[PDB]
C-alpha cells in the first residue's frame, strides 16, 4: 500500500529487506515490541513453590 | 546393472550416449588384477576354494594410468558392470560420454596405437560368454571407425574364427544399421528358469548372479521406469521415439 | 648391548584398505544386528517347541526360506561377511564382493555405521625394546601379563632400559623382589615391590643387582574407540572361530593368539592410527561371525 | 658474492588441478555458506531454548536428522569437503569425489560462484635475492616482517642489492639506524629511517657503512582476487586445523607456517597466476572446514 | 654444556580454585552472552532511531534503567565479573563474591555453561630446552615466533638438541640457510629449508657447521578445548584491558604479554591438565570483560 | 654515549586540520555504517537468490540504481570518502570536497558523529631513547615486538637507560637470559626473566654483564579513545589499501607499516592530543574505505 508495489515483488523479500523499503519511504512502524511481564502477588494454584 | 539390462544395439548405444565417462571409472581401490587366491564358499566346501581374480569381475580393480587402462575400464564396465581405479584423469575427459570417447576425435584422446589382440587377452576373452564377447566387439568397431582402422578390425576377426561368427553387423556411422540389428546383448534380465538365492563358486559367476538378483529387485522397485503405465510422465527429451537418431549418425 | 622385544609386536602385516567406507560400515553393523536376532530366535524356538521364530529370523538374514535337505549356511549374507573378514585381515586377501551386494545387504535393517561411539580396554602389554649390558640375560614371555626375567653375572650392578612405547595409557610393574626403577637422569628411589608408570614419561632404567634373578610382571591397559555394540567376549570367540575355519590363512601374514594382541600390534606399527580403524570394523565383523556360526552349526 | 633468499619462497610444490571448474567452485562456496549457519545455530538455540535452529542447520548440511548417541560428523558434505582440500594441496593427491556427488551437494543452496568478486591484502614479504660483496654477511629472518642483518667487515663501504620481486605492490623498509637506498643508477639520497618502494621500480642498492651492523625491517602488501565471503581470520585457523588433522600429509610437498606464506610462495613460482586461483579456492575450502569442525569436533 | 629455555615458560604461578563449579561456569557464559548483546544493541539503535535495543540490553545486564545524568557502570554484574576475574589469575586473590549472587545472575539467560564444546589453536611455541656444546652460543627470542640464533666457534661441526615438549601438536622450523635435522640416534637427511615435526617424536638434533650463524624460526600450533562462543581476538583484547585496569597486580604472580602464552605456560607445568580448565573459564570472562568495558567505559 | 631510538617514532608529519567538525565526523560515521551494510548485502543476496538486497544497499550508498553495463564505483560518497582520507594524512593535501556536499551525505543515515564513546588498545612499543656507554652496542628492531640486542666489550658491567615515554600504560619486558633492571636511583634486584613496568615511573637502568649478548623483547599497551564501531582488523586492512591506491602519496610525509605505528608516532609528538583526534577519524574513514572497496573493487 505505502510503497506502491505488488505482492509478487515482495514475496521473496526478507524481513530486513522489507524493513529497509518502508524506512526509506518514511515509515517507522516496522518493529515488534515485547510486552513487560508482571509477577502475580500470590503463588498460582497447583504450582507449588513457583 | 542398467548397462547390463540393455538387450539391443539401439538401447546400448543410446545408454552410452547419455552416460558420462565417470560412471565407467571407479574410485574404490580394489585389488591387483591377476592373482591366484583362495576364497570362501561355505555352501559347497569346507576348505577354501581356489580362483584367479580378473579385470572382468564385477568388483573394482586397480588399473594402469595409461590410455590402455582407460579403454580397458570402459569395456569392463560394459561387460561386467564395474570399472577400475584410474584417478586424476581430468574434468574435461570425465564429463564426456562413453560414446564420445569411443567414436569422436574432439575428445582429445589418442587411441590409434591400441592393439585389439592384447586388449582382448588382458580382458580374458576366453572366459567371456557370448553376450560379453559381442559387447566387447561393439567397442572395438567404434574405436576402429574413429581411427580409420576398419581394415585392421576385419583382419583381427579373420584370425579369430569364433569372434567372426558372432561379430555384430552395423556400420558405426549409419543409424539405419543399428535399428535393423536384432542381436540380443542382454546380460541380466527377467529369468525364464528358476532363479534361487544361492551362491556360485567362481568370482565371476557369483558376482554376475548378484546383478541378476539385483535386477529383479530393481525391476519391481520404484526407481524402474514402466513405459506401459507411465509413458506420459516421461519428459519429452528422453521419451522413447521410433525416429531416434544418435547425433551425427 | 642386547635387545629383546615382545613376540607379538614384531612385524605387523598390513591390514586391508577395502570395505572401509560408510556403506560397508553399515553392512557390518547390519550383519551384527541380524546375527544377534538369529541366535535369540534359536533360543526361542527351543523354548516354544516351534520352528517359526527361527525360520522367521533366518529369512531376514539369508533372504531365503529354509528348505529341508539343503544345508543352512546363512545365504548370500554369510558369503559376503566371510569374504569381507578375510580382506580386513590382510592386504593380500582379494576383494571379491561387489558394491551392489554391499548396498543391498546394508539396507536390510536401519542402523548407524558409527564405530567411535564408545571405548574398550585392551590388556596387551607393549614392550618395544629392553636394552641390557653385556653380562646380563633378559627374557620376555607373555602378552596379557609379561614376565621379564633378568640375571646379572657381572661384577657390579647393571642398568636395564625399558621402553613401553607411547600408545599404552598405564603400565603396572610388579617384581618378585623389591627393585629400583626411575626415569632417565633421575635419582633412584628406594626398593619397592610395585611401580605405576606412564609410558609417555620416557625410557625407564632398572637396577639389576648381582645375585638371584629378578622377575618383573607387567600389566598394561589402553583405550580404543569402538562402537556401542562391541562385546569383547563375542569378538574373541569369533577370532578363534575364524582361525579354525582357516579364513586367516593368507600368504605373508602374521598370526596372533588373541584379538587383543592383533589390535595392539597394529596400533604400534607405523600409520597405526589408520590401521586401528580397520581393525575395529574387523572386530565387529568377527562378532557377527561368531553369532552366525553358533546359530547354524556344522559337525 | 653471496645470495640470500627467504625460506618460504624456496621450491613451491605443484598444486592440484582438479575441482577447479564452475560446478566444483559452487560446492566450496555452498559448503562455506552452510558451514557458517552451523556456527550461528548455536547462539540461536540458546536464545530460543530449543534445538530447532540446530536441527534445521544440520539437516541441510548433512542430509540426516541429528541423533543422540551418534557422533555428528557432518554427513557426506564433510567427507567431500575433506577430500577436495587434500586434492588442492598437491597434484599427486588422488581425486576421489565423483562429479555427480559434487553437483548434488552444490544444489543444496544457491550462491554466487564467482571467486574474483573481491580482493584481500597479504602481508608476506618476498625477498627473492640479496646480493652482497665478499666481505659482508647478510641474514634474513621472518616472513610477516623480514629482518635483514648486514655486517661489513671490509675496509670500504659496500653496496647491497635488494630484489623484492615484481608481484608485490609496495614494500616499506625501516632501519635500526638511518641508511641510504637508491635505484640502480639514481644518485644516493641523504640517510633516513624509512623508505617506501615499488618492487617493479627495480633492484635497490643499499650502502653499508663499516662499523656496527645495520638491520632493515621489511613489510609488504599484495593484492589477490578472492571471493567476497573470504575472511583471513577463518582461513588461518582452518590452515592450522588441516595441518594438525593430517590433510596435508603427503609425500613430496612443502610446509608453511601460515596460509599467507603458502599463497605468496605459489604466486612467485612459475605459472604463478594460475596457481593462486587454485589456492584461493583452497582458502575458501579451509574457511568452511574451520567453521564446520569447530561446531562438530571429531 | 649450555641450556636455553623460553622466557614465558619459566615459573608459571598457581591459578585460582574458586568459581570453577557448574553454576559459576554458567555465570561466566551468561555474562558473555549478555555483554555481546550490549555491543550489538548499539548498531541496532542506529538502524532504528529508537534506543529500545540498548535499554533492553542494559536493563537485563545491570538490573536498572539507564539514566542520562548517571554514569553507566554495568551494575552488580560488572562488579561480580571484575572480582571473579581477579580470583582466577592467582590463588592469593580473595574470593569475595557470594555464591547466592552468582546463582542469581546465572538465571538471567539460558545457556549451556559448558566449557568443552569446541577447540581453538594457540600459536605459542614451547621451546622447553636447547642443549648446546661448549664452544657454541644459543639465544632464543620471541614467543609467537621464536628465532634461535646459533653460532659455532669450534673446530668441527656441533650437534644441538631441541626439546619442544609433549603438548604441542605440530612445529614448523624454517632456517635462514638450509640445515640438517633428525631425531635421536637416526641417520641425518639432506639439508633443506623447512621441517615439519611432531614434538612427541623426541629430541631433535641439528648439525651446526662452522662458519656463518644459523637462525631457526619456530612456529607451533596447539589445540585446546574451549566453548563454542570462544573468540581469540576478543580474549586477547580483554587480556590487555585487565592488565591495564589493575586486575592482575597480586604479589608473586608471573606476567605475560598475551593470553596465548599464558595458557600455554600453565599447560606445560605439572598438573597442567587441571590448570587449563581454569584458564579457559578466565578467557571467556575476559571476552565478556572486553565487550562490557568497551560499551561502558570506566 | 650513544643514542638509539625507534624508527617509527622519528619525525611525525603534521596531520590535516580540515573535516574535523561535527558535520564532517557524522559523514564519516554515516559512510562506515552504509559501507558495512553493503558488505552484508552480499551474504543476504545468496540466501535470497536475488540481487535485491545488494541493489537496496548500493542505492542508499551511491544514490543511483545500478545498471548492468556500468562499473559500480560508489558514486559521490565514494569520491568524498577518498578525498577526505587524503586530507587527513597531510597538512599539504588539498581539501577538494565542499562542506555542502558533506552535509548532504551526512543526512543519508541516522547515526551520531561521536568519536569518544569507546576505547581501543594499541600494541606499538614506544622506545623513545636508549642511552648506552661507549664500549657497548645497542640495536632496536621491530614495532609490535621490540627486540633490543645489547652487547658490551668493556671489562666492567655497563648500565643502559631505557625511556619508554609517558603515553604508554604498560610495558612488559622479557629477556633471552635473566637480567637486572631497576628504576633510576633504585636498588638493583635479582636477575629475573620478566618485568612489568609503568612508563610514567621513569627511565629504567639495565645492568649488562660482559659476555654473551642480551636480548630484551618488549610489548606495550596504549589506550586511545575511539568510536564504538571501531574495528582494528578492518582499519589495518584499509590502511594497506590506502597506501596501495596511492591515497597517501604526498610530498614531505612519513610512511608507516601499520595504522598502529602511525597513531602512536603522532601521539608522541608535541601536539599529541590534538593530532590523535584527527587520526581516530582517519581510522574510521579507513574502516569504511576497506568495506566499500572490497564490495566495489575498481
Amino acid at each position: 500500500f505505502l510503497t506502491n508495489t505488488t505482492y509478487d515483488i515482495v514475496n521473496n523479500d526478507t524481513i530486513d529487506v522489507l524493513k529497509m523499503k518502508l524506512r526509506n519511504q518514511g515509515w517507522p512502524f516496522v518493529e515488534r515490541y515485547n510486552a513487560v511481564e508482571i509477577d502475580m502477588s500470590v503463588e498460582p494454584l497447583r504450582s507449588p513453590g513457583q | 546393472m542398467d548397462v547390463l539390462s540393455k538387450g539391443s544395439l539401439k538401447e546400448l548405444l543410446a545408454h552410452l550416449e547419455k552416460t558420462p565417462l565417470e560412471e565407467a571409472i571407479s574410485y574404490r581401490i580394489g585389488t591387483v588384477p591377476y592373482q591366484n587366491v583362495l576364497i570362501s564358499r561355505n555352501e559347497y566346501y569346507n576348505q577354501l576354494y581356489p580362483d584367479t581374480t580378473s579385470l572382468i569381475d564385477g568388483v573394482s580393480r586397480e588399473g594402469q594410468r595409461n590410455v590402455n587402462g582407460l579403454i580397458m575400464s570402459i569395456i569392463s564396465y560394459v561387460v561386467s558392470g564395474s570399472g577400475h581405479y584410474i584417478p586424476n584423469i581430468g574434468f574435461m575427459l570425465l564429463r564426456r560420454s562413453i560414446l564420445d570417447i569411443l567414436t569422436k576425435h574432439d575428445t582429445g584422446l589418442v587411441t590409434n596405437n591400441l592393439n585389439y589382440g592384447i586388449i582382448a587377452r588382458n580382458l580374458t576373452v576366453s572366459k567371456m560368454n557370448c553376450e560379453q564377447r559381442k559387447r566387447m566387439l561393439i567397442c572395438f568397431k567404434l574405436l576402429a571407425y574413429k581411427d580409420g582402422n576398419q581394415n585392421d578390425y576385419e583382419i583381427y576377426l579373420n584370425q579369430n574364427i569364433p569372434l567372426k561368427q558372432i561379430a555384430p553387423n552395423f556400420i558405426p556411422g549409419d543409424m539405419r544399421t543399428v535399428i535393423h540389428n536384432q542381436d540380443q546383448l542382454a546380460i541380466v534380465g527377467i529369468p525364464a528358469y528358476r532363479l534361487t538365492q544361492s551362491t556360485e563358486l567362481s568370482i565371476r559367476d557369483d558376482n554376475a548372479k548378484s546383478y541378476k538378483l539385483g535386477y529383479v529387485d530393481w525391476y519391481n522397485s520404484n526407481s524402474f521406469l514402466r513405459e506401459r503405465s507411465e509413458f506420459n510422465l516421461i519428459r519429452l527429451k528422453d521419451r522413447d521415439t521410433k525416429y531416434g537418431k544418435l547425433n551425427g549418425w | 648391548a642386547n635387545r629383546a622385544t615382545s613376540a607379538f609386536l614384531d612385524n605387523p602385516h598390513p591390514v586391508g584398505v577395502n570395505y572401509v567406507d560408510e556403506g560397508s560400515r553399515q553392512f557390518v553393523a547390519v550383519a551384527e544386528l541380524l546375527a544377534s536376532k538369529l541366535i535369540d530366535s534359536s533360543r526361542e524356538s527351543d523354548e516354544s517347541n516351534s520352528d517359526v521364530p527361527f525360520v522367521q529370523a533366518y529369512s531376514k538374514f539369508a533372504d531365503d526360506n529354509p528348505r529341508h535337505l539343503r544345508v543352512k549356511t546363512g545365504g548370500k549374507m554369510a558369503n559376503a561377511l566371510t569374504n569381507v573378514i578375510r580382506s580386513y585381515y590382510s592386504i593380500n586377501a582379494p576383494a571379491i564382493v561387489p558394491q551392489v551386494e554391499i548396498d543391498r545387504l546394508a539396507s536390510k535393517a536401519t542402523v548407524s555405521g558409527d564405530m567411535y561411539n564408545s571405548y574398550a580396554i585392551f590388556n596387551s602389554v607393549p614392550i618395544v625394546e629392553v636394552l641390557s649390558p653385556a653380562r646380563t640375560t633378559v627374557s620376555i614371555v607373555g602378552s596379557d601379563r609379561a614376565d621379564v626375567t633378568m640375571l646379572n653375572t657381572g661384577a657390579g650392578a647393571a642398568n636395564i632400559t625399558f621402553n613401553f612405547g607411547q600408545i599404552a595409557e598405564t603400565v603396572i610393574l610388579k617384581g618378585s623382589v623389591p627393585f629400583q626403577l626411575a626415569r632417565l637422569n633421575q635419582p633412584m628411589p628406594a626398593a619397592r615391590f610395585t611401580y605405576k608408570l606412564r609410558p609417555l614419561d620416557g625410557p625407564f632404567i632398572v637396577v639389576l643387582p648381582v645375585g638371584n634373578p629378578l622377575v618383573i610382571s607387567a600389566t598394561a591397559a589402553t583405550r580404543i574407540q569402538v562402537p556401542l555394540a562391541f562385546n569383547k567376549a563375542l569378538v574373541e570367540s569369533g577370532f578363534q572361530t575364524a582361525m579354525n575355519d582357516g579364513l586367516f590363512d593368507i600368504q605373508n601374514v602374521n598370526y596372533y593368539s588373541s584379538f587383543d594382541e592383533f589390535i595392539i600390534s597394529q596400533y604400534h606399527a607405523q600409520d597405526g592410527i589408520n590401521r586401528v580403524s580397520t581393525c575395529v570394523i574387523l572386530g565387529l565383523a568377527l562378532q557377527a561371525y561368531d553369532q552366525m556360526r553358533r546359530a547354524l552349526p556344522v559337525r
